[PDB]
């Protein structure tokens, strides 16, 4: 019955996953560094970036949004709003 | 303004009926 | 409930939330952009202190590559988070007709008091 906040979490995660997808493709990453990526060490270094950037992307966004959702009490405002339209429809 | 106009790109939700389930329109179709 | 925003919703939700519905969207867009640039900057410096492999210097290629990635997220992020800006204001911070057709004011005023 509390269903709107979980949506907010689903739409945020959904926007982030799509925001980063072109960086999860090793091909487009190599296209930006074609000559550098044709060296062994270059390939090793690029691999360390995309895997760490993605982790950094995920972690930074996870920790701020959880903080933003706290500083604005959105989970509660929305839970109050979900259970309040139900009392009105009843 | 806030109904269809994205402040900095203006992406009209012109995808006709969208797809309503669970009392809301589903993300999957909305984001493509 | 999917719905088009209205001024009453914006006025009522602003009073229930203590802030306009859009303020939350601002905090998100503004936040993800800061992360975007924090990642690219962090990636360019990881490579610039690794710009010389063997005996050749790839500094030029890195600047262009890091920048050429940055701008692609600027477009994809601006794209995917405007849909967010829209999906939220229409489905989350949303109003049905049951409540502005016959006084939502009763229950908000009711909430703040009893």
């Amino acid at each position: 019955e509390h269903i709107r906040f979980q949506r907010l979490v689903q739409v945020c995660n959904k926007a982030l996953e799509e925001s980063i997808r072109k960086l999860q493709s090793w091909e487009k990453i190599h296209e930006c560094f074609p000559n550098y990526g044709q060296t062994r060490e270059g390939i090793e270094n690029l691999t360390v970036c995309q895997q760490q950037v993605i982790k950094l992307w995920s972690n930074l966004s996870r920790v701020e949004f959880d903080a933003i959702f706290h500083e604005r009490s959105i989970e509660e405002k929305l839970n109050q709003l979900d259970d309040l339209i139900n009392k009105a429809r009843s | 303004n806030l109904g269809v106009k994205s402040r900095k790109t203006g992406l009209t939700v012109n995808k006709t009926v969208q797809k309503d389930e669970y009392s809301m329109e589903n993300l999957n179709d909305f984001f493509k | 409930n999917a719905t088009t925003p209205t001024m009453q919703s914006t006025s009522l939700l602003t009073e229930h939330l203590g802030y306009p519905p859009i303020s939350l969207v601002d905090d998100i867009i503004n936040a993800v952009n800061e992360i975007m640039y924090k990642c690219t900057n962090a990636m360019e410096k990881y490579l610039m202190q690794r710009n010389i492999i063997g005996k050749k210097d790839f500094s030029d290629e890195i600047k262009i590559g890091t920048a050429k990635l940055e701008s692609l997220l600027e477009n994809s992020v601006d794209k995917n988070f405007d849909k967010l800006e829209l999906y939220v204001l229409r489905n989350i911070l949303s109003i049905p007709s049951d409540l502005l057709e016959e006084n939502r004011f009763r229950l908000l005023h009711h909430e703040k008091l009893v």
